[PDB]
């Protein structure tokens, strides 16, 4: 249940945020997969301290 | 260049406070899938070091925004800033009753 709402923090953080289109914007379901292994505490990072 | 290597780069851009352990071709394989590529290389292009805010300037924010002051969009911001003369004018000693 976790990575499905990082993979939406993430999507949300990219298209408000950063400001990618959201149709450029891949399926939750394709970002699930960035959250894998030590790719996760990564992302989460990015999220947190990198702001438009 | 493997955009494994590329990402990792990236990171050490963004301060990431453990990129300097990591290997690039221990993500090679994120590049692999054909749908993500894009994304990833989206992501490598637009974050650069001026998008980074550190932990302490982010906590002072929200103790702003706690403080319950107005948060000054960046028009106001624009304006007052205008104002503000580069030059380190020390911070005007409020005449100290030193001063005085």
């Amino acid at each position: 249940m976790e990575r499905r709402s990082l993979a939406q923090e993430l999507k949300k953080w990219a298209v408000e945020e950063m400001g990618l289109p959201a149709q450029k914007a891949p399926s939750e379901e394709m970002l699930q997969r960035l959250f894998i292994g030590q790719c996760g505490d990564i992302w989460k990072f990015i999220i947190r301290h990198i702001h438009s | 260049m493997s955009g494994g290597d590329r990402f990792v780069q990236t990171l050490q851009k963004l301060n990431y406070p453990k990129g300097a352990q990591l290997d690039g071709e221990d993500f090679d394989w994120l590049f692999e899938a054909v749908d993500l590529k894009p994304f990833l290389d989206w992501f490598c292009s637009a974050a650069s070091e001026q998008n980074v805010v550190p932990d302490e300037k982010l906590q002072a924010f929200n103790t702003l925004k706690e403080s319950g002051k107005p948060v000054l969009d960046e028009k106001a911001l624009d304006e007052v800033l205008k104002t503000f003369s580069i030059s380190k004018v020390p911070a005007i000693e409020e005449v100290a009753i030193e001063k005085l």
